[PDB]
């Protein structure tokens, strides 16, 4: 999830980047590639919730993106299926 | 070339002589260098505001020579002295850019050659979080150079 690669060669596969750098303010960016598979077959998200059983799928949800990417999906969704 | 789109590439490339000639050829077709066409329609940025985003260590040599185009033409309070014409980043100059990057070496040349210390950059990414801006300083240089962890333009300026 971390894979940011100096070499320039390999560089269209690398995951994590560096928008704008403002002072104090940076701009990371992670690529949703796999996490949140619209039109395809399985995700990894889903992989941590629905087949992984290991005990450590409690810290596996603490990395970075994911922490982000639930409350991506939780704001958009959340509020509309309480209502509903 | 003669367009604009060769002379924004060439400034973030960073070299003098492939801008070679422009000054007489201004003297030709009587052209300003912020008179409609060098210049974005969209935001504003100028070709000095687009030499301070890409340096080249930090240094770009077009930098006094955007300012020395300038100075024939008469436009060197207005050359610098020209912010963003945008809503999302309105009203902010070169001068703000240069203080960002920690050109100090540039910091002061803006202002010797004539440079508005009160510009405020007021757009809507220089609000506060709540007002759906990224980050806030007060809208001034001095005020940004505090931000920006440098004491150094404190003095300076």
């Amino acid at each position: 999830i971390r894979l940011e690669i100096k070499d320039e060669e390999a560089r269209h596969l690398s995951r994590k980047f560096r928008d704008w750098a403002y002072g104090p303010v940076y701009s990371s960016l992670y690529d949703l590639s796999m996490l949140d598979t619209c039109g395809e077959e399985v995700s990894v998200l889903e992989i941590l919730v629905y087949n992984s059983k290991v005990e450590n799928r409690h810290e596996m949800l603490a990395v970075e993106p994911i922490n982000e990417l639930l409350r991506d999906k939780w704001q958009k969704f959340g509020a509309v299926s309480f209502y509903i | 070339m003669f367009n604009r789109h060769m002379l924004f590439d060439i400034v973030s490339r960073g070299s003098t002589a492939e801008l070679e000639g422009f000054l007489p050829f201004l003297l030709a077709q009587k052209k300003r260098l912020t008179d409609e066409e060098f210049r974005e329609a969209s935001t504003g940025k100028t070709c000095l505001t687009k030499a301070l985003m890409n340096l080249n260590g930090g240094k770009n040599d077009t930098i006094p020579m955007l300012i020395d185009i300038a100075e024939k033409t008469g436009n060197l309070r207005e050359f610098i002295n020209s912010p963003f014409r945008d809503v999302y980043y309105r009203g902010q100059t070169a001068l703000h850019i240069a203080i960002e990057r920690r050109c100090k070496h540039y910091v002061e040349l803006l202002v010797e050659k004539g440079a508005d210390v009160h510009a405020q950059a007021r757009g809507r990414f220089f609000q506060p979080k709540d007002e759906g801006g990224y980050f806030y300083f007060g809208e001034l240089p001095l005020s940004l150079a505090a931000c920006t962890n440098q004491p150094d333009i404190v003095h300076y300026l």
